[PDB]
Order: structure tokens, then C-alpha cells, then sequence
């Protein structure tokens, strides 16, 4: 799964 | 702005904000972005899906697709580079192979676990012990009765405790082959629970605290001598009229959100659940009731031996090594079964077997009897600590908050009025007296290292005050003592 | 988050 965070 | 990077949501930039966190996570079909908590995802799921697709592709694309399990003998079971390492405790492949050899791991001595058929032969060998106060080994207890320890009637499973506490209510659950813990809502626990023949990873939840729940908390109570001899429940006693008024006019009042919530568990694990060694958090001792289902206990004595390798087990990056090998033949197995309960008392370094669904209310528990071990196991993890890095929730909340009202609100009290009479405290509170001076010793030395790196609720001040107090009035005490 | 009981 592709994620990011901010 | 761009467009793009809007939720799917929820439709914003920024979500308001368990805790969304600041993470998100993009679909692989139509290549918009969702907030985590956007995303219909539950946090257990975060890591599993190699393609992730969103609600809103779903039907025309199938469900998300999970990782391979490339290497069900590491935590990363789904990473092709781990494929060639060794063995995890415990892993899939380690507790399958672990189930098989388990049985040989040696029974206790007499010194160690007492085993009694109900609660009123508990209760006698309870006393000849020395009763809470010189508490040192563990009890086993076959049949409740005696215990005046109130549960709910067989029959009572986790479908009732789904529908007590609601579907959406949410639990620190462990995911027991990735040996981690994610959130996870009761009902879908309760789904996976229900699907005994499809389960690729097994869950196992131990910190269902319910002691808030209005219904529950009358369903699941501790044994009554625990009540009686529970720190927390002395500090915050569930009272009401006039003994609260008077617990308000004394400014003995303490926040409910101060209050340490660790006494009314509820544990609901999946056959071949493994949770591996520890020591219960604060050094708390442990009631431990099966309702349904079994456990097997893997149990070692709290020595400074016993605690040099497990501090050395934990602190050590290894992760193929069961501590049980390691640890010169201390650890021994006890199985619990349906209908039994098991107290242990501070320091015992546990990992337990769930080699069958199960359903269990438990809680911990600091005790005056036990504070010198309470105090030892909190040295041993504040060591630990400086190695490793752990969440604060995993250790016990407010430790430290909790001795100093104890010594306020309790010893305190009772040092004083015993001084303005006679009045030698071992005539008749010697165990008081000398849980007083553990407990002031080792308050000073929190007091020491706080004036050497200042604070962290309780300002340095009123701390100060506390002590010269405890000082004053222990000196008296003493004074009445060096006469008598 | 380490496999163990959890008070937060
Ligand atoms: O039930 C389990 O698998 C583990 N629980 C404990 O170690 C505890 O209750 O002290
Ligand atoms: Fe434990
Ligand atoms: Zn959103
Ligand atoms: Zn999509």
C-alpha cells in the first residue's frame, strides 16, 4: 500500500 | 492546493484533527488520496494490502489485495528480504513448532505456585503465609467460590461483551504474527473471532478496560481481598453521600482522569495466540479468571538472577531467542483451564499459551505488600527503557502521581495521628510503618533526580512540601520509638 | 506498538 503523511 | 491532494473524504486538505495521525493512504485504482481515518481502513489493516483499493472502486475492482505470506517465520511474514533470516519469537512458524515441544518445559515447585480447589482453602493458605503482606508466590484456584470474586454466569461469551460495550468501540488489540498492536473495533474483532476455520492472522486483545462502563463494571470485579488491598482502589474509592462529601471537604478528592484504569480487563484471544515475556507494568501483582477457554503460563520468579537475564533478554536486539532457553531452567508452565484463576503477585516475569479461543477478566493491582518488588520492577524498567524506546501506555499511567497522593492522603494521615497520642506504630500498624519508610526512600531519590533535571501535574513545590511533612512527622515517630 | 498490555 502506497502512504504518506504530514 | 491542488486538487489531487484533497480527500476522498471528507473532501478537505486537512482532516479536523483514534488519532487520524497525519497519515494517508491513495487508491490503486483511481489514484485519490484518503486520510487514513478516511479511508474506511481500520488500523490493523494499515500494513497488509499490497493494493489498496477505496470504497468507491471496490465494486468494480474486487477488494484490496493482501501482501503474500513470503515469510511466516518473521514479523515482516510479507517482505521478500527476510525470507533467509532466522526464526522470530514468535512468529507463525515459531509458535506452530513452539505448540509442539511446549509441554516439556517443567512443571513449578511447591515454593513457587500454590494450587488450592477453592477460595476458601486459598484463604486459609493465604494466611499462613503471611497473608497480602509477605505475598511471594502464585496461587492457583480451581473453583471460585470462597474468592468473592463476582463474574458472569457461563453462558456469557464474547457476543454478550460486544453488545455491552457496542460495535464501534474500539481496542488496543495484538496482532499476534507481526507481534505488534494496532486499533481494532470490537466488531470486527468479534467477526474474525466467529470465522474459526479462515484466519491468516491470529488476534488476541488484552486491554479491554471497562471499569468505565456502567454495565460491565458490576458484571467483572475484582476478588475481595484484591478491592481491599488495592492501592487505586483506596485512592479513588467508588463511594458516594456523604463518605465522597467528606472525601471533597478532606481535598482528598482525586480527578477521575488522574485515575490509573488498569484493575478491570477483558481478554478475548484466538487458539495459538503467543504473548511473550514481560512483567506486568509497575511491578502490579494480577488476577487472572477464564471464563471460557485455556491458558498455559510460562512463569519465572521474580530473583535478581532471573531478572539480570530478562533485563539483558529485552534490552538485547536478538529476537530468535526464547528467554525460556536462556534463562538457566527458571521457567516453568502452568496451565489454567475454564472456570480457574490465577493470582500472581509483583515481579513475575510471564508469557502465556492460548492454545484454545478464550475469554478472561483480569486486572492489575500495586499492593503496600508488595512495594519494595513494585519499586525494583520500576527501576528494571526505567533501565530497559533508557535502551529501547516504548509508548508511555504500555507502562503503568501515573506511577509516580499515585505514591505521592498514597503518602498524602494515606501514610501521611495515619504517621500523624498516631504520633499525637502514644504511640509506637509497630504495636498495631507495623506493616504502615514499614511500607512508609520504602516508600519515602524512594520518593526522595525521584526527588533528587527531579532537582538535578527539573519536572516532566504535581508542581515541584507542592512535592517539596509533601516531603518536608512526611520528614517532620517520620522523625517524631522514630523519637517515640527510641524511648519505647 | 510492542506486543503487551495496553493502558493509555
Ligand atoms: O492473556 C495473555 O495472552 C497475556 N496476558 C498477561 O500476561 C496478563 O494478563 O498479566
Ligand atoms: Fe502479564
Ligand atoms: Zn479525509
Ligand atoms: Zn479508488
Amino acid at each position: 500500500a502506497r502512504t504518506k503523511q504530514t | 492546493p491542488k486538487e489531487s491532494d484533497r480527500c476522498g473524504g471528507c473532501g478537505k486538505f486537512t482532516h479536523e484533527d483514534k488519532k487520524n495521525d497525519f497519515q494517508w493512504i491513495g487508491c490503486d485504482s483511481c489514484q485519490t488520496w484518503y486520510h487514513f481515518l478516511c479511508s474506511g481502513l481500520e488500523q490493523f489493516e494499515y500494513y497488509l494490502y499490497e493494493k489498496f483499493f477505496c470504497p468507491k472502486c471496490v465494486p468494480h475492482t474486487g477488494h484490496s489485495i493482501r501482501y503474500k505470506v513470503v515469510a511466516p517465520h518473521r514479523y515482516r511474514w510479507y517482505s521478500p528480504n527476510e525470507k533467509h533470516l532466522g526464526i522470530e519469537v514468535g512468529s507463525k512458524t515459531w509458535i506452530e513448532d513452539f505448540i509442539t515441544r511446549e509441554n516439556t518445559v517443567p512443571s513449578p515447585t511447591d515454593d513457587e505456585v500454590c494450587i488450592v480447589e477453592d477460595g476458601y482453602e486459598f484463604r486459609r493458605e493465604f494466611e499462613k503465609l503471611g497473608g497480602a503482606d509477605n505475598w511471594g508466590k502464585v496461587f492457583m484456584v480451581k473453583d471460585m467460590d470462597g474468592l468473592n470474586m463476582t463474574m458472569p454466569k457461563p453462558g456469557f461469551d464474547l457476543e454478550d461483551v460486544v453488545k455491552i460495550m457496542g460495535s464501534d468501540y474500539e481496542v488496543d488489540t495484538i496482532d499476534v504474527y507481526n507481534q505488534s498492536t494496532y486499533s481494532m473495533k470490537l466488531d470486527t474483532f468479534r467477526k474474525l473471532f466467529r470465522d474459526t476455520k479462515n484466519r491468516p492472522l491470529l488476534y488476541n486483545f488484552l486491554s479491554l478496560e471497562f471499569s468505565d462502563n456502567n454495565e460491565m463494571k458490576e458484571i467483572a470485579k475484582p476478588p475481595r481481598f484484591v478491592q481491599e488491598i488495592s492501592m487505586v482502589n483506596r485512592l479513588w474509592p467508588d463511594v458516594s453521600g456523604a463518605e465522597y462529601i467528606k472525601l471533597l471537604q478532606r481535598e482528598e478528592y482525586l480527578p477521575e482522569d488522574q485515575r490509573p484504569k488498569v484493575e478491570q480487563f477483558c481478554l478475548a484471544g484466538m487458539a495459538g495466540s503467543y504473548t511473550d515475556f514481560h512483567v506486568d507494568f509497575g511491578g502490579s501483582s494480577v488476577y487472572y479468571h477464564i471464563l471460557k477457554g485455556e491458558k498455559i503460563f510460562y512463569i519465572a520468579a521474580p530473583t535478581e538472577q532471573n531478572f539480570a537475564a530478562y533485563q539483558a533478554h529485552e534490552t538485547s536486539p536478538d529476537t530468535t531467542t526464547w528467554f525460556g532457553d536462556i534463562a538457566n531452567g527458571a521457567v516453568k508452565r502452568v496451565v489454567i483451564k475454564e472456570g480457574q484463576t490465577l493470582l500472581i503477585p509483583a515481579g513475575w516475569i510471564h508469557a502465556v499459551l492460548t492454545p484454545v479461543d478464550s475469554l478472561v477478566f483480569g486486572g492489575n493491582f500495586l499492593h503496600l505488600g508488595n512495594l519494595e518488588m513494585q519499586m525494583r520492577v520500576y527501576h528494571l524498567e526505567n533501565a530497559i527503557r533508557k535502551e529501547i524506546r516504548s509508548e508511555e501506555k504500555f507502562y503503568f499511567p501515573n506511577f509516580e502521581l499515585l505514591h505521592w497522593m498514597y503518602m498524602r492522603n494515606v501514610l501521611l494521615e495515619k504517621i500523624t495521628e498516631a504520633n499525637q497520642e502514644g504511640s509506637d506504630m509497630r504495636e498495631q500498624e507495623k506493616n504502615i510503618w514499614t511500607a512508609s519508610q520504602i516508600m519515602k526512600a524512594e520518593m526522595e531519590r525521584w526527588m533528587d533526580r527531579e532537582l538535578r533535571l527539573g519536572p516532566e501535574i504535581l508542581p515541584t513545590d507542592d512535592k517539596n512540601k509533601i516531603m518536608i511533612s512526611v520528614r517532620k512527622q517520620i522523625e517524631i515517630q522514630t523519637k517515640i520509638q527510641n524511648a519505647k | 506498538k510492542a506486543a503487551r498490555k495496553s493502558a493509555p
